[PDB]
């Protein structure tokens, strides 16, 4: 049996990667419970609350991240090191219940997965 | 010369960008570039030590939920100001 | 007071934000009394002229937004023919020469050579690249 | 010995090298005795199915290269319908529903849902992203 | 885990990439990534100090005219080797 | 009268920017003699001789750089600082007669142009 890991590494809106990654994540969640989501590098920006992309004519797909909590996609992690490099409050109430992990821990956790899809 | 950065500083040849900045130039952060305006990020200091004024497009900060985390050194502008900034400078280097 | 602007779009209708910000920039400069001579679409920018583009009903329809800018403010929308060919954006005439069964150039856009980019750069007051 | 492969293409036919390297990778794995279960085209990867793509005569025709891979080795070429819609790549049936006068899906490609990406990831031995 | 880098190191969040490397992993440079294999470039040292083996796709070095400027520490492979590298590693992190 | 500057800042083949930039450069050269070309950042890689992109199914447009010498496009410059960061021999026989400039000089030269088109 394969375990699938989805990794968000890009900032939102500038590119549609986050939106299409979230779509792929949700479709996959319907076929397996063995999946996890990692927010690293610029992908940590995907987690910020209060985003209003319509200001730049982009789709507000951030709201859709709410479905992760709704449909039991609980294996969610965020790179603590990345948040620090970006000057982001580690206590920020993210739109996803992602627990922070230091470099070493996040690395080990990701190595447990058979497939990695990066967005 | 008006310098424009639409990409994340982490995915930009930042050293190359800094080398092109000359006194009197101005840098506008827009789209994913506005992340370089977040208080405490590692690219902020290099920008502050640059001989120029740095701006950030408000529309993009709003889109990314960053309006309350911008450094005081960075000037917030809208699209109309962006336009006037391009009118002010004869040239534009887009990154 | 008023300046002659030429905008260069190098990003797709959907995929990155470049074309969208360029569109919002165009609206802002026109609203501020300036003149938008033309918008040159090159590289991935040619996708902005793909008529078949079908966004969801709650997503911004950029392709028609461009068409509307041409219709309402007379802004010339120039698409590099060669760049468009390589990316599958062709008009009816080109499709006929190429033996293709259909075409997809959005009404309001004008196929052109790179000479139109050079001419805009040489004659407009300002050139802003997106 | 032989492994079941699933390839994910996220870049255009022309514009970046990703789709090209993925194609060269596909040929190499098949030549090395492995099985290429399918290639999933997502994001800008959907442009690889744009039938109207017209490269110069001295440029590699990647779109047909993909078609040939399907024809010769039976590799399934799956295109995410939603991603394709947003970027103007539609087949005849979709064009009819959308009221469009033409379509541009290259023969050999199969429109599909993201479920095909998930299924390939869950059942193939390896997944390589380009 | 097989790490793949298809972009120029100058346009990649290199710090983020290094943080994901674990002993036993391998990094393959391909497409524009092969520039990080040029002897003397500023990203080469960080790679050498990483607990992994670094490979570079020969086809891409040939395309960019860099075949004679590669560091001795980097292993040259072709597409067939690339395939075997993906067979060897159960997972692939693509940058 | 406007002076146009073309700046190559990306590596070849990975993206089609160099090819389409060179095409734009040549079309412009037909309408004016007041143009210059700058090779900075990764764009310095555009200048390397012996490139054989057909190996990766990419167009060999580097050969086309020969037309710069053929049709009097002589204002050509290359960033010396960039070449050093990339470990490239400053004495390399580039495919374009670009004279190296240090950061300060290149910067001043570019500021003389009215329009800058980056590829």
């Amino acid at each position: 049996m394969k375990r699938i890991a989805f990794v968000f590494s890009t900032a939102p809106h500038g590119t549609a990667a986050g939106r299409e990654g979230l779509d792929a994540l949700l479709a996959t969640s319907a076929l397996t419970d063995d999946l996890a989501v990692f927010f690293i590098a610029d992908g940590v920006f995907q987690l910020l609350p209060g985003q209003k992309p319509d200001a730049v004519l982009a789709r507000d797909y951030i709201a859709t991240f709410k479905l992760l909590g709704l449909y039991d996609i609980e294996q969610c992690w965020v790179c603590a090191a990345s948040l620090r490099e970006r000057g982001l409050d580690p206590q920020t109430p993210f739109v996803v219940e992602a627990t922070p992990l230091e470099a070493d821990a996040l690395r080990r956790e990701l190595a447990n997965y058979d497939v990695i899809l990066r967005f | 010369m008006l310098h424009t950065l639409h990409r994340s500083p982490w995915l930009t040849d930042f050293a190359a960008l800094l080398r092109l900045l000359s006194e009197g130039d101005e840098l506008l952060l827009l789209q994913d570039g506005v992340t370089a305006a977040v208080d405490g990020n590692r690219y902020l200091e290099s920008l502050r030590n640059a001989p120029i004024k740095v701006y950030a497009l408000n529309e993009d900060l709003i889109a990314r939920g960053l309006t309350g985390q911008i450094s005081n050194d960075i000037i917030l502008i809208d699209y109309t100001d962006f336009v006037r900034l391009t009118v002010k400078h004869p040239s534009q280097m887009a990154w | 007071g008023s300046m002659r602007f030429a905008i260069v779009v190098t990003g797709p209708a959907y995929g990155t934000q470049q074309a969208s910000s360029a569109f919002q920039f165009a609206q802002a400069l026109i609203a501020d009394g300036h003149e938008l001579s033309s918008v040159f679409f090159y590289r991935e920018g040619v996708y902005n002229a793909n008529q078949l583009t079908s966004p969801a009903s709650d997503e911004f329809d950029l392709v028609r937004a461009w068409q509307q800018l041409n219709a309402q403010h007379g802004v010339a929308l120039n698409i590099c023919v060669a760049a468009a060919l390589r990316r599958g954006v062709v008009d009816e005439t080109e499709a006929g020469r190429l033996g293709l069964a259909s075409s997809n150039l959005q009404q309001g856009f004008t196929l052109s050579g790179l000479g139109a980019l050079a001419e805009a750069s040489l004659t407009c007051d300002r050139v802003v690249q997106f």
